[PDB]
């Protein structure tokens, strides 16, 4: 039962703010010191602040200092991250993990054993963009697109935000040979993928292949279908 | 600050292999380390703490050893299970400081990619730009290189790639490199070409179209 | 438990720095903000400067660092300077402890406070075992028995040795101690009210195992002497006394050997005449009991010659005849044959008449040492008088021996070496002061354990021998300690210097001491609660019920 709970994230403007928090359950939350990390989206894992009880002990990492603020309700048993002046590269997965210490009374001295147990994370994601459904283009089977007797279609999932989509193949029954590559952030501030299969080149003509790209955060839903180039 | 250099970035093994991801300090962070495990998408779990000190239900195979300075994690055993990212973490000294991480990925043959092109669908052009994707297509090992060429030149800046995280049948990955100019742009050019490079190969591959909607 | 005393102070300190702060005017400059850093209460301080406050009162060695101080450093930024991970950092070398925090690991810990509790029961086991046992022979109608005071102060000593560890044991808990990581932290450092009573105790105890020792070299000398035969020799030994060159006596003659007389006038080549004799060549056990032995043959036939005295000899047991052979000796036919009252009460067997009419004569008053064990051996018939004469000498080889080695080995400790409690791994006084004392009680009791296994066939094979007679019921319980007691503590110490602690010299250590843990149980079990008589005592004192 000892776990932590985050929330407050979500889609944010630069220069705008956020209070995230982190609510913990199972243990008492008085006695230990709290943590927030952030991971971006292709990057590894940062520490950002930490926050002890008393609490005139407190820290930041450097590109945050000022313009983050971190905070705990004993009572609630909850911490909190006041962000403010959000950049694009505090776009994160925020994880908020405890630290245990001991005071020996006897010395004066303090040991610390490490953040031991974290939170689900909660999504930041800072753009100026707004909700957007995907323009879906096929990538049509061709010439150019048969290696032997195999062929390769697919289809474009373009102009979208914020994440996620799902793109799914013939509403379930196609899933062999399917690949659904992570999406990309364009220059634009919105987020391109494709999702692309692999099928017998004979299979051209007789089946029909329907992609299906769902957007839920806009309520968008669209199924192109992918008819083969021929000249 | 203590910068912690993490040793490989990635790593090939196969189930069974000893794996020895390492993780160099930069001061005397004495015996204050602690190895975590991401699984996609998950958030980090941690394995060893205290340099050595397994942690409560992780399996004999993880174990830790080092002190000050030269710290490394060892899987004895590599299961399906372990073939996902790891950090150091030490908390020694404010900002506490993780490695760069660690991708232990699952070691297989090479296979060259197969190639496929795909010009801009119609129904883009009508709205005023056009993407052309280049496909790689299960190939191993993941480090390939997409050239685009248009009119026999080189192209740059105006392309972006995107990679799947490795494949659970067959261990391979397949990369895509969309190149996406205006349509005016676009209609400027005939023809476009995709040059592939990858280890697999003697030679490169190149798929070309010449805007012929075929 | 100790901590959690400590930790009440330490919070109390706590409330009285923020309740303290709080009264102060604010601050008109720029200040590292007054705080309790969790160690001590600190006023607000200019930047750039160490601040001071005196050693805080809630540690246990406050008195000792009263006068020292702890500094602080307020940075230039107007914040305190910190430690690597923000933490509040000081200056308290000065306050620090005079110990060091002992760091045991998670499996060692549980496995050393599990062994402890093995010991700390044994020990209490034989407490309760040698205080009723103790109860047991004091209390009851063994009120005055001569073998049993032997016991008696065996078992005190085990009773000190158990008592001293239980305070040892008890004062050692004091210690601090706390969980830093897996590890369990124990401090050192005892209060001086611990320091002193555990100093005492380990003399205490020190002096407990000597004493043990020394009490069992008196339970096999005991033997030793009460089952030599006893002769006449013996008797008259220790009424008179063994010599070889003359002396004059009350009368002025040469007395000589024991009790006997060489010339009539008072002359010294003179008393050759009979000295050259009796040995008949050209002044020891080997020689001068020839004298002995002709005075007793002489003494025996003068009383058969007396009409007075033959029909007491010969109506007496061979153990009051040799009492009455002892009188002669000392006065002789004429006179031992006046005590006419004294002699009709040995005659018709009434021992304990003839005894107050013998006190009552002009012999008792002029000798009442002698004469006190001579009517001792009429009234009981036993040789008790003459065993309970080396008694008090027993006690000063018991009690005094260890005394003489050990209190100037706590004076010598005192001077040089002075650790908190004594159990120190040093062997410059704890193998020449406390081990050699052992070692030489040992060497004894190996001699003599030969001799009295010489002793017990002479006596099996003659006929003084039956198997449930308590003399060989005796040395059921004594000789098997002999050779338990005396292997344990020699294999144990010429064999304790050779692992560093350890991990095999500590698995060593407790299956030894463990064994003597119950070592006070044993001797209380084969000497008071196995013996017959006493059985038998009980089985009065409870079947009046
Ligand atoms: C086989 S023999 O018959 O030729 C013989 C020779 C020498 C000694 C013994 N016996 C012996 O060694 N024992 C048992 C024992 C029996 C009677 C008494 C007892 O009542 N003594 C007493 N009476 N009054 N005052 N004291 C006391 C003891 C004995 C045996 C073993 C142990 C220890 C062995 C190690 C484990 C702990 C016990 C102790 C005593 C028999
Ligand atoms: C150091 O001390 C000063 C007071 O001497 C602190 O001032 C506080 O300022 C905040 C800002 O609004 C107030 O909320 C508090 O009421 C003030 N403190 C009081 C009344 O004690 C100053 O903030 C302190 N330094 C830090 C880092 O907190
Ligand atoms: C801190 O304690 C010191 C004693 O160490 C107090 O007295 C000063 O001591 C230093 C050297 O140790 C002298 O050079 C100064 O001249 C002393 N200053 C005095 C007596 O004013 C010092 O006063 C203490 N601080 C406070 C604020 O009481
Ligand atoms: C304490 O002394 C240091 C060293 O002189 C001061 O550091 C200087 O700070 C001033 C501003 O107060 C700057 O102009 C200098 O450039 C600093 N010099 C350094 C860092 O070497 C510090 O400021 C002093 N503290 C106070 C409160 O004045
Ligand atoms: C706090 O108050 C007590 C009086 O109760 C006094 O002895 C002490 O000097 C004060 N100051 C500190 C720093 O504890």
């Amino acid at each position: 039962q000892v776990q932590l709970v985050e929330s407050g994230g979500g889609v944010v403007q630069p220069g705008r703010s956020l209070r995230l928090s982190c609510a913990a359950s199972g243990f008492t939350f008085s006695s230990y010191g709290m943590h927030w990390v952030r991971q971006a989206p292709g990057k590894g894992l940062e520490w950002v602040a930490v926050m002890y009880y008393d609490g005139s002990n407190k820290d930041y990492v450097d590109s945050v200092k000022g313009r983050f603020t971190i905070s705990r309700d004993n009572s609630k048993n909850t911490l909190y991250l006041q962000m403010n002046r959000l950049r694009a590269e505090d776009t994160a997965v925020y994880y908020c993990a405890r630290e245990k210490d001991h005071y020996d009374i006897l010395t004066g001295y303090n040991y610390y054993y490490g953040l031991d147990v974290w939170g689900q994370g909660t999504t930041v994601t800072v753009s100026s963009a707004s909700t957007k459904g995907p323009s879906v283009f096929p990538l049509a089977p061709s010439s150019k697109s048969t290696s032997g007797g195999t062929a390769a279609l697919g289809c474009l999932v373009k102009d979208y935000f914020p994440e996620p989509v799902t793109v799914s193949w013939n509403s379930g029954a196609l899933t062999s040979g399917v690949h659904t590559f992570p999406a990309v952030l364009q220059s634009s501030g919105l987020y391109s993928l494709s999702s692309v299969v692999t099928v017998p080149s004979s299979s051209l003509g007789t089946q029909t292949y329907i992609c299906n790209v769902n957007h839920k955060p806009s309520n968008t839903k669209v199924d192109k279908k992918v008819e083969p180039k021929s000249c | 600050d203590i910068q912690m250099t993490q040793s490989p970035s990635s790593l090939s093994a196969s189930v069974g292999d000893r794996v020895t991801i390492t993780c160099r300090a930069s001061q005397g962070i004495r015996n204050d380390l602690g190895w975590y495990q991401q699984k996609p998408g998950k958030a980090p779990k941690r394995l060893i703490y205290a340099a050595s000190s397994l942690e409560s239900g992780v399996p004999s195979r993880f174990s830790g050893s080092g002190s000050g300075t030269e710290f490394t994690l060892t899987i004895s055993s590599v299961q399906p299970e372990d073939f996902v990212t790891y950090y150091c973490l030490q908390h020694n000294s404010n900002p506490l400081t993780f490695g760069g991480g660690t991708k232990v990925e699952i070691k297989r043959t090479v296979a060259a990619p197969s190639v496929f092109i795909f010009p801009p669908s119609d129904e883009q052009l009508k709205s005023g730009t056009a993407s052309v994707v280049c496909l790689l297509n299960n190939f191993y090992p993941r480090e390939a290189k997409v050239q685009w060429k248009v009119d026999n030149a080189l192209q740059s800046g105006n392309s972006q790639e995107s990679v799947t995280e490795q494949d659970s049948k067959d261990s391979t990955y397949s990369l895509s490199s969309t190149l996406t100019l205006s349509k005016a742009d676009y209609e400027k050019h005939k023809v476009y070409a995709c040059e592939v490079t990858h280890q697999g190969l003697s030679s490169p591959v190149t798929k070309s179209f010449n805007r012929g909607e075929c | 438990q100790v901590m959690d005393f400590l930790f009440e102070k330490w919070k109390l300190y706590g409330d009285q720095c923020h309740h303290n702060l709080s009264l102060l005017p604010p601050p008109t400059e720029l200040v590292c903000n007054r705080t309790f850093d969790k160690y001590s209460c600190w006023p607000d301080t200019p930047a750039n400067t160490t601040a001071n406050i005196s050693c805080p009162w809630y540690l246990p060695w406050h008195h000792k660092v009263q006068h020292r101080f702890v500094f602080k450093r307020c940075g230039p930024d107007g914040q305190w300077v910190r430690g690597p991970r923000g933490q509040p950092w000081r200056d308290a070398s000065q306050c620090q402890m005079d110990g060091e925090e002992i760091e045991v690991q998670k499996e060692v810990a549980k496995m050393y406070s599990s062994f402890q509790v093995m010991y700390t029961v044994g020990y209490s086991l034989s407490l309760g075992a040698l205080l009723l046992a103790l109860a047991i022979l004091g209390g009851l109608s063994k009120l005055h028995c001569t073998r049993n005071a032997i016991h008696a102060n065996l078992f005190a000593s085990f009773v000190l040795k158990a008592s001293s560890v239980l305070v040892i044991d008890g004062l050692l808990r004091t210690r601090y101690s706390q969980k830093i990581g897996d590890d369990l932290s124990v401090s050192t450092w005892l209060s001086d009210g611990a320091v002193a009573g555990c100093r005492v105790a380990a003399v205490f105890m020190q002096y407990g195992i000597v004493a043990n020792y020394c009490w069992l070299l008196v339970e096999g000398l005991y033997l030793h002497n009460l089952l030599g035969l006893a002769n006449i020799f013996e008797m008259l030994r220790i009424d008179e006394g063994l010599r070889l060159k003359i002396y004059k006596d009350t009368e002025g003659y040469y007395t000589i050997g024991i009790g006997h007389l060489l010339t009539k006038s008072p002359s010294l080549n003179a008393a050759k005449s009979e000295l050259d004799k009796a040995i008949g060549r050209n002044i020891t056990k080997d020689e001068a009991e020839k004298l002995f032995n002709q005075d007793v043959d002489a003494a025996v036939r003068g009383i058969l010659r007396n009409a007075k005295l033959k029909p007491v000899y010969d109506s007496l047991d061979a153990v009051r005849r040799a009492a009455l052979i002892n009188m002669v000796f000392q006065m002789g036919e004429t006179g031992v044959a006046g005590f006419t009252n004294s002699l009709r009460m040995l005659q018709q067997k009434r021992w304990d008449e003839a005894a107050v009419n013998l006190a009552k004569s002009r012999w008792y008053n002029q000798t009442p040492n002698r004469a006190k064990r001579v009517i001792t051996t009429f009234r009981t018939g036993t040789w008790d008088a003459y065993e309970r004469s080396f008694f008090s000498l027993y006690l000063g080889i018991g009690w005094g021996a260890p005394m003489l080695f050990v209190v100037p080995w706590a004076v010598v400790k005192c001077l040089f070496e002075n650790v908190q409690c004594w159990t120190s791994n040093d062997n410059m006084g704890f193998w020449w002061i406390l081990r050699f004392p052992v070692f030489l009680a040992i060497l004894i009791n190996f001699f003599i354990f030969v001799r009295i296994v010489q002793l017990l066939v002479a006596k099996l094979r003659a006929r003084q021998m039956h198997h449930t007679d308590y003399k060989f019921r005796l040395a059921k319980s004594t000789l098997t300690l002999i050779p338990l007691l005396g292997v344990h503590e020699v294999v144990f110490a010429f064999v304790t210097d050779e692992h560093a602690q350890g991990t095999l010299r500590s698995a060593k250590l407790f299956f030894d001491l463990f064994l003597s843990s119950f070592q006070g149980l044993l001797v209380a079990v084969l000497y008071c609660f196995l013996n017959k008589e006493v059985q038998s005592e009980l089985r009065r004192r409870w079947h009046r019920w």
